[PDB]
């Protein structure tokens, strides 16, 4: 693992992409290295630290949701339209059909936990939309503010049972949602 | 349209490709033919990343060369193999392989199947190993004079030869300071515990191996003493500040006296950890992770010098030197884990950097080479030569045998197996003698490099090298003359020579068994 | 022969490699030789953005040259290593490399091998080392000799009046050193920049200058008799590490919880207030708090209501510099506040410059760390003065370290070249001719001094060896007249370690270049 | 033989876009030419007859003005030597506030004369040392040229007269009015302790009527509107807050817990009652105006209207601190109704409309205060910008007049007298350097000639008249403006003067810039990106 010397570490950091160029870290590794940074530019690194701290506190101020809240047709108008300025929702319309509702329900809890920044709401099709066809068993109709932003209706759109944990992140984010910490379009396979 | 194989697949077959393979090896043997001998010539290599490598050894030349011909790729892999296994004889093995293929091509043309050539090559390899073991002489390990002579023989053909009388000593010291006895058996000699570090600028002979460890760190706090006479060093792996943990805690506060109580709990935890460290009375604490402000304050109140994050290899060599032991949980920091024996700890300033020395320690098992020179490339070449000398010293301490140098042993084994082949009969005798005169290139290479005429000199050498136990007679490449290597006094470990011969013959077999090439397709 | 294996490969063979290396070294030498000595000419350098850099240093100019040649980079990093360790002697380094290479190629093009040339170079280096060891003068490093050495260096870097004022400032700065056996630490003498009044206003401040100021408007802007409390504790709101969270049921609970969350830092600041009031609130004796970590405006106001001045977000080095200058002790926690933890200052005040604020601390009893305040009308002047004072400081520290100093103006080079010529009959081989080259190589040092002054190289040089006759002193070149001038009497000095480093590194790099018979570029694809 | 190859050495190892200029004729002459071009692009904007110039910046913003520093900053310059002169002029503007056009003209003249000398056959070092000697001589003789030192700096008429001559260089027509307003603003801030600040004179720009409608008020004007419903408090006690007018919350995240219906009933009522109690506590102290640095809650706004509290929001820390200075209050981080010593006292606060710009006014009616504000009217944004530049220059003139109150005659008198003295010194000096000294007399001729050049008269004629008169010894005579014929008149009586410190710094910086640019003889430009 870390049984590698200075030359080996330089070789690895050069081979990975190019270099970390002492400008692209979070509050963790720029804080832990803490000694490779040369001392003639303390003001620049401290200004960067203060701006990143401001960014972190701003992000934590708007991270207040944490988990999905499920609603009925009564308040559906308010959480589909009056959810807030600069916030978009998920609106997973689900039933007790086992496969796709079950998988998506288990995955959305994890996504909401790891994204406390975006609203997750799930509703049952019977009492949210009058006489929904119910053949298109999944339904995540993403609303940007109150308008259409994306739509996933068919199990073929997701791909059926073969759904992993985090490719849903990319599927939601491709429409313009919060950025991803993951690469590759269809999460490899 | 209609295809069987891929569109991009190309195929080559027949003697054509065989010739190509041989030629490829010769080309690889042609780049670094002038780098062999005490009169070698430096070569400059331009890295794709902007660096420059100014070197002599063959491996450092080939590792910077990319070849799309797969036979040359095999030759480069052979060079890396010889560099890693023994650390010496790269140019010798590459030249030997090149000339063995070059002489096997002649038999390939004369409608001879490669299999008989391979069999003769293997027989020649076995016989040359036998007769190379025959002419060997023992070496006295306890004798330091002969050790210095062997390292001089290994270093006379590099750029630091002018400082050989220094450099050899350095290598010897390091190799005789890492020598360790493991649990019961398993004597070891590892270069992970022999670090060479380059500090540009200064004087080359100012370089020396320190009786201890040097790292490029600084004291955590200004008030902590930068000069410790007899340190008691404790080595830490974990961190000395407060960390969240692993599970999700999410402490809930409803009272007025829980927030400040939480913060005071963090402070008291740091205080308790530092008091656990302090109670056993250390003097220097080395940690691989960060140090909290409270941590260094509490350590300082007990007059302890704290060195912040240190790479794990440096901590391992520090532990091996001082005799200490790394502990992650401070509450289990035992008395036996405290490092006593470090003769002096000094935070010196070199150029515009702070360097910490734990030198003067008793009977260390790890060393650091203060290698001071003039430039980064000069120091890189110096440390490469030091690594070669270290590898040769380890080879001769693990093998008490020696063999004459300057192409004397090669000519001796060539003549021995030539006289062996003169009695047998068959079709395999011709490749046998082909290998016999194939081992002859390196003396010829030395004579060519020194600037003398190879024809008459090598003819005289071969003629005189036939009678009256003259197997130690070789060429002096400084004066380009024929000398008896006993008076000249250049000897090489038997391991290096036998490994060179084995690797050359095996590379010849590998590139001679091949007759078809299919190029261009998906990985799998 | 790698073009057979790598079609897109660049190869320079033996004669080609020698020719390209000598040509590159000659180009570098010809560019760099127009600035050596105080008679050199400045160079203006413009980067991509458009910033202007006026320089005369060998290392600075060599880095900012737009060059791509490999051997040029080799000698560039040789020069920057020599600058890093010794302090100066970079342009002369490049000139010496160029001259060794030129003479070696002159003697090789006549049908010769470089091996004997390098052997002669090694023998000449040994003899030159012996002569340099035997020619240095050892004295007691006092005020006058240090003024002489620093004046030489700064007169090289800048013009007369500014060089002299900088020399006085540099010596007075690096003369407040600790115990004689204790090696000098140059971090304490820190450099501060001010785009300010004329360049002759740069000076030495006994205390410190800090780029930060009092962040609270109501804090006093000048305190006469100041206690100093240097710290590393955070009066900033430090939240609970493990993801805490408040839970209440009414607005009254919310108010109680905000008071409770402030209580911790309030207590920490109250410790400082108690220490100040216990030490001295009397006779307008001010209190200054200098903290490395941030301070929250609540604590700013709390300290300000007590008539305190507090400095937040200071550099790591400044705590050490202050505990060495003011005389207190650094603090990482307030567990044990004692009156002995406060340093003493005779004047702490604040000066404005546009929008920036600087805090000056001075009138210390006996400073151990001083500061150099550089004042200039434009940025390139500040950078030039900074490099000049760096060179001067390293030169003075080098002179102090070993009590020996060599005569300058190229006198030592001429004398040691004469010694090499005398020793030449005793090399016992062809290598002696290489020794000759080495000798002539050293003559590139005095010759350029003539060339830069407007005098002919040959006549003034032959005058120098004429003056090095039976009247055998250490006589160099006079840049005002050209007549030979005794260096020691006038006082043009030079650092012995610089000459030693030149004689070592130049020979090593020239020998390694002369042994290069092939420049290779492959392995890219 | 159809292609000249690159010279081996440096010229063959250069980079693609790098340009290496070496030698006197290839670098020094080009630098001199570029600096002369930079000087002549602004020479026409010198003096009380300098025409305004319009510049379109890289963002397509119109700047019409004759202030040399502004047109020099908002005009992209790529030459190195011209950048040197730009830096020198900007440093002069920062140090004094005037002389930037003087620095441009003097540096250009020095470099042109240095090029002439170098053509004649003088060396670079000879010219540099002669320039330094002449500059030291000029600095040595400058104090003897002063006359009519500033006396009071408190009387309105005297300070207005002193600033009028620094104002005429821009807006030559409306001169007395601007000087009167600048003097009125400046005297009210002079804190009779000697430390006069220039950041306490603010300018408020209101579109509408002509310049003659401008005014000064001993308070401030904010382009804002009160968030409450009460306006125009008569004699208010102002409370200043640095925190939002809201119930302060925990920095750590806090979610309320309700486990019984009683708490859910009482939560909103208790929060409302707490806010009402806080607002009543603030109001009962006699406070009439509350100003906050953040957002204002709707409930807090309600309780502000209920108790008749004016509520003015502010969205700038600088504005907050300046309001604190002008009213005498201090910002406090909590609500905590202020104690008696930190309640700002102002004679009135208004919400007024003058040019369809609803503004909030904190006017004092006793001339007392540490901050005064110029509300200047105009018909165009650019014209008000030029007037604001003139006000800044006048304020900086007053600031440099607080210290070193000495004055020197203007209108070319001081420059010509200094040139005469320096050429007498040069003629009374031996050596090869004397030539350079004799060039300063010509360099100081560049300044008055430019004035004549902008007045439509003959520069040679006025220069000849200036020397002819100054030979007698009346060192206080200079160029006359608007006489339809090159003539001269006294400057001590005419009130046309300049600060001694300003001319001192201008001469020093111009000589420094010229010497520094002359010193370099090799340029290596590197691939303009
Ligand atoms: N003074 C000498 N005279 C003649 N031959 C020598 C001398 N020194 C070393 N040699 C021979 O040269 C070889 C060393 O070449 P070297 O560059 O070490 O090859 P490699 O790079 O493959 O290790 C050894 O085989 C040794 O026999
Ligand atoms: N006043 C002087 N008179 C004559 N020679 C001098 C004088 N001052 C310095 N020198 C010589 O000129 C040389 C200047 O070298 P320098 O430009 O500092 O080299 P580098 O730029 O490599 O540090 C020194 O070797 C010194 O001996
Ligand atoms: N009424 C006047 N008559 C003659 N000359 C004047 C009059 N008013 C100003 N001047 C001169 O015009 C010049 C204006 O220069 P100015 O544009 O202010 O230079 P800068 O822009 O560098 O401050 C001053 O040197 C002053 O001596
Ligand atoms: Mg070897
Ligand atoms: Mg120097
Ligand atoms: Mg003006």
């Amino acid at each position: 693992k870390e049984l590698e010397e200075e030359a080996e570490e330089e070789q690895r950091i050069l081979q990975q992409s190019v270099v970390k160029t002492y400008e692209d870290m979070t509050l963790e590794e720029l804080e832990d290295h803490e000694d490779e940074f040369n001392e003639e530019d303390e003001r620049a690194i401290e200004m960067y630290r203060r701006r990143r701290l401001a960014e972190w506190k701003a992000t934590k101020l708007k991270n207040k949701f944490g988990e999905v809240l499920e609603i009925s047709g009564k308040d559906y108008v308010q959480e589909v339209t009056k959810a807030g300025e600069g916030l978009w929702v998920i609106l997973h319309l689900y039933k007790q059909g086992i496969p796709l509702c079950a998988l998506i329900n288990q995955h959305l809890s994890g996504l909401a936990r790891k994204f406390p920044d975006v609203k997750f709401i799930k509703a049952i099709s019977t009492t949210c939309i009058p006489n929904y066809p119910d053949r298109n068993l999944p339904t995540i109709f993403v609303y940007l503010e109150g308008d259409i932003k994306a739509q996933f209706i068919g199990p073929l759109v997701f791909g059926g049972m073969n759904l992993t944990r985090d490719e849903l992140e990319w599927k939601l984010s491709e429409s313009g949602a919060i950025m991803t910490d993951l690469e590759e379009n269809p999460k490899k396979p | 349209p209609v295809l069987v194989l891929s569109q991009n697949t190309k195929r080559e077959s027949g003697r054509k490709v065989q010739s190509g393979n041989i030629n490829a090896a010769k080309t690889i043997a042609d780049i670094i033919r002038t780098c062999l001998g005490p009169k070698s010539m430096m070569k400059m290599l331009l890295d794709p990343m902007g660096g420059i490598v100014m070197t002599n050894d063959g491996n450092a030349i080939l590792r910077e060369i990319q070849v799309q011909h797969p036979a040359a790729k095999s030759m480069i892999e052979i060079s890396r193999t010889q560099d890693e296994e023994v650390g010496d004889g790269t140019t010798s093995v590459i030249i030997l392989a090149g000339e063995m293929l070059s002489v096997a091509e002649h038999f390939l043309e004369q409608q001879m199947h490669p299999t008989v050539v391979i069999s003769a090559y293997r027989k020649a390899l076995d016989d040359m190993i036998s007769t190379l073991k025959k002419i060997s002489i023992p070496v006295d390990i306890s004798d330091s004079d002969m050790m210095l002579n062997i390292i001089n023989s290994s270093i006379t053909t590099k750029a630091i030869s002018r400082w050989s009388s220094l450099a050899c000593n350095i290598a010897l010291d390091a190799v005789k300071m890492v020598q360790f006895e493991e649990n019961g058996r398993k004597e070891i000699d590892i270069k992970k515990y022999a670090r060479v570090e380059k500090i540009p600028g200064g004087i080359i002979e100012d370089s020396c191996v320190l009786r201890g460890v040097m790292i490029n760190k600084d004291v955590t706090h200004p008030r902590m003493r930068r000069y410790i006479k007899n340190p008691r060093i404790v080595l830490l792996d974990s961190s000395l500040e407060y960390k969240k943990g692993e599970s999700q805690t999410d402490i809930e506060i409803t009272r007025e006296e829980d927030f400040t109580r939480i913060l005071q709990m963090e402070e008291e935890y740091i205080q308790q950890l530092c008091e656990d460290i302090i109670q056993l009375k250390p003097d220097v604490v080395i940690t691989e992770k960060g140090i909290s402000d409270l941590a260094q304050h509490y350590l300082m109140r007990a007059n302890i010098t704290a060195i912040r994050r240190v790479r794990k290899t440096d901590n391992n060599r520090i532990a091996r030197a001082c005799g200490a032991r790394i502990v992650s949980r401070p509450e289990e920091l035992r008395e036996d884990d405290v490092g006593t024996g470090a003769g002096l700890l000094e935070i010196k300033k070199i150029g515009d950097e702070y360097f910490t020395f734990i030198t003067d320690c008793k009977d260390p098992k790890a060393c650091t080479i203060l290698l001071r020179g003039a430039s980064k490339e000069i120091l890189s070449e110096v440390e490469r030569n030091l690594q070669d000398a270290m590898q040769v010293c380890r080879n001769v301490l693990l093998d008490p045998q020696l063999v004459p140098g300057g192409g004397a042993s090669e000519m001796a084994v060539a003549h021995a197996l030539t006289e062996k082949s003169k009695a047998m009969t068959g079709v395999e005798q011709w490749p046998y003698r082909a290998v016999a005169q194939a081992l002859e290139v390196i003396p010829r290479t030395l004579i060519q490099n020194c600037g003398a005429s190879t024809i008459r000199l090598l003819t005289s050498l071969r003629a005189k090298h036939t009678q009256e136990n003259c197997e130690t007679w070789g060429v002096n490449g400084e004066t380009g003359t024929l000398v008896d290597m006993k008076e000249l006094g250049i000897w090489e470990p038997l391991a290096v020579k036998l490994q060179t011969y084995k690797t050359a013959v095996e590379t010849a077999v590998l590139l001679l068994r091949i007759d078809d090439i299919v190029s261009g397709h998906k990985k799998k | 022969a790698v073009k057979t294996l790598n079609p897109k490969a660049e190869v320079a063979r033996a004669q080609a490699a020698l020719a390209v290396n000598i040509s590159a070294a000659r180009g570098l030498q010809d560019v760099l030789r127009t600035n050596l000595g105080p008679k050199g000419t400045m160079k203006m350098l413009v980067s991509g953005a458009g910033d202007i850099k006026l320089t005369k240093d060998g290392n600075v100019l060599l880095h900012e040259m737009q060059i791509q040649h490999p051997t040029a980079s080799l000698i560039a990093k040789v020069a920057t290593a020599q600058d890093d360790i010794t302090g100066d002697g970079t342009t002369s380094n490049v000139l010496i490399i160029g001259e060794l290479l030129k003479q070696a190629d002159l003697y090789i093009s006549e049908g010769l091998h470089p091996r004997i040339i390098t052997e002669g170079f090694e023998a000449a280096k040994e003899k030159a080392l012996q002569f340099l060891e035997e020619v240095k003068v050892s004295r007691e490093m006092d005020r006058e000799t240090l003024i002489d050495v620093a004046r030489t260096s700064l007169r090289t870097k800048v013009h007369a009046e500014l060089a002299d004022v900088l020399t006085e400032a540099v010596v007075d700065s690096i003369l407040a050193i600790k115990k004689q056996d204790e090696p000098i630490d140059l971090f304490m003498i820190e450099i501060m920049e001010m785009k300010h009044k004329s360049e002759t206003d740069t000076s030495l401040i006994r205390g410190l200058v800090l780029d930060h100021g009092a962040r609270h408007p109501d804090m006093k802007k000048r305190v006469e008799d100041a206690y100093i409390l240097t710290c590393n504790v955070s009066l900033e709101y430090e939240k609970t590490e493990v993801n805490s969270g408040f839970f209440y049921k009414s607005a009254e609970e919310r108010e109680k919880l905000v008071k409770a969350e402030r209580k911790f830092i309030e207590d920490r600041v109250k410790k400082i207030i108690e220490l100040k009031r216990k030490v001295c609130g009397d006779s307008d004796k001010g209190f200054v708090v200098i903290n490395q970590k941030g301070i929250d405006p609540f604590s700013l106001d709390a300290l300000s209501k007590e008539g305190i001045v507090a400095l937040r977000r200071a550099k790591r080095r400044n705590m050490e510099r202050l505990t060495l200058a003011c005389g207190g002790v650094a603090l990482n926690s307030f567990d044990d506040l004692s009156p002995d933890c406060l340093g003493h200052a005779g004047l702490v005040y604040e000066y404005t410059l546009g929008e920036e604020k600087f805090t000056f601390i001075e009138k210390c009893n006996n400073p151990r760390s001083v500061t150099l305040l550089i004042k200039g009308p434009n940025k390139h002047t500040l950078t030039q003065i900074k490099d000049a004072v760096r060179d001067g400081l390293r030169a003075v520290k080098n002179a102090i370290d070993d009590g020996c100093v060599v005569p300058g103006a190229g006198a030592v080079e001429v004398a040691m070249a004469e010694a090499l010529i005398k020793h030449k009959p005793s090399v016992k081989g062809r290598a002696q001719l290489g020794v000759q080259a080495f000798a002539d190589a050293l003559l590139i040092i005095p010759k350029v001094l003539a060339q830069n002054s407007g005098f002919d190289l040959q006549e003034t040089l032959v005058k120098i060896q004429a003056e090095h006759s039976e009247s055998g002193q250490l006589v160099g070149v006079d840049l005002n007249t050209g007549e030979p001038m005794v260096a020691a009497e006038v006082g043009v000095w030079d650092n012995y370690c610089v000459k030693k480093q030149l004689l070592h590194s130049c020979t090593v790099i020239a020998t390694n270049i002369l042994l290069v018979d092939e420049i290779m570029r492959a392995g890219m694809s | 033989a159809l292609h000249v190859p690159k010279a081996p050495g440096f010229a063959q190892m250069l980079k693609e876009g790098a340009k290496h200029f070496s030698g006197l004729e290839e670098a020094v002459y080009r630098n001199i030419q570029a600096c002369k071009e930079l000087a002549q692009t602004t020479r026409t904007a010198y003096g009380p007859n300098g025409m305004n110039k319009m510049v379109i910046n890289h963002l397509e913003k119109l700047f019409v003005t004759n202030d040399a520093a502004t047109i020099l900053r908002e005009l992209e310059v790529q030459h190195p030597a011209a950048k040197m002169i730009v830096m020198a002029s900007h440093m002069q503007e920062q140090e004094v506030g005037d002389g930037t056009n003087f620095v441009l003209v003097f540096a250009g003249a020095l470099l042109e004369l240095a090029e002439e000398l170098l053509r004649i056959g003088l060396s670079v070092s000879e010219v540099i040392e002669g320039y330094e000697i002449a500059c030291r001589k000029a600095h040595e003789i400058l104090p003897n040229l002063v006359c009519c030192s500033a006396k009071n700096l408190r009387d309105i008429d005297e300070v207005s007269s002193l600033l009028r001559t620094s104002i005429m260089s821009k807006q030559y027509g409306n001169e007395v009015f601007l000087a009167k307003l600048i003097a009125q603003a400046c005297v009210s801030i002079f804190p009779d302790s000697g430390h006069f600040n220039v950041d306490n004179i603010r300018v408020c720009k209101i579109l509408g009527s002509g310049i003659s409608s401008s005014s000064v008020l001993h308070g401030m004007v904010f382009k804002k509107e009160t968030e409450g419903d009460v306006t125009s408090v008569k004699d208010a006690k102002i409370a200043v807050y640095s925190c939002p007018f809201d119930g302060m919350i925990t920095e750590t995240k806090g979610t309320v817990l309700i486990k019984t219906a009683e708490e859910l009933m009482n939560f909103s009522k208790g929060e409302e009652n707490l806010m009402d109690a806080q607002v009543k506590a603030i109001a009962d102290t006699g406070a009439n105006v509350v100003v906050t640095g953040g957002k204002v809650a709707d409930m807090a706004l309600h309780y502000a209207n209920k108790y008749n509290i004016m509520l003015v929001r502010l969205n700038s820390k600088w504005d907050l601190r300046r309001l604190c200075k002008t009213v005498g209050a201090t910002a406090l981080p909590r609500l905590t109704p202020p104690v008696l010593e930190e309640m700002g006292h102002c004679d009135s606060v208004y919400l007024s409309e003058v040019g369809d710009t609803q503004v909030v006014v904190f006017k004092h009616e006793k001339e007392d205060g540490a901050i005064s504000t110029i509300v200047l009217r105009g018909s165009t944004d650019n014209l008000m910008d030029d007037i604001e530049r003139a006000v800044d220059d006048g304020v900086n003139t007053f600031k440099v007049l607080t210290r070193d109150k000495r004055l020197v005659p203007g209108g070319g008198a001081t420059e010509i007298e200094l040139a005469k003295q320096i050429t007498s010194y040069g003629e009374t000096c031996p050596g090869l350097e004397q030539y350079a000294i004799k060039k300063f007399a010509e360099a100081f001729e560049a300044i008055p000639r430019a004035l004549a050049e902008n007045s439509g008269v003959k520069a040679n004629e006025v220069i000849s008249k200036l020397y002819a008169v100054h030979q007698e010894g009346n060192k206080n005579v200079g160029l006359d403006i608007e006489a339809e014929v090159p003539a001269v008149k006294d400057m001590l009586e005419a009130g046309i003067l300049d600060t001694y410190l300003g001319k001192y710094w201008a001469i020093k910086l111009a000589t420094n810039a010229a010497v520094t640019v002359l010193r370099v003889d090799q340029i290596i430009m590197a691939k303009p990106a």
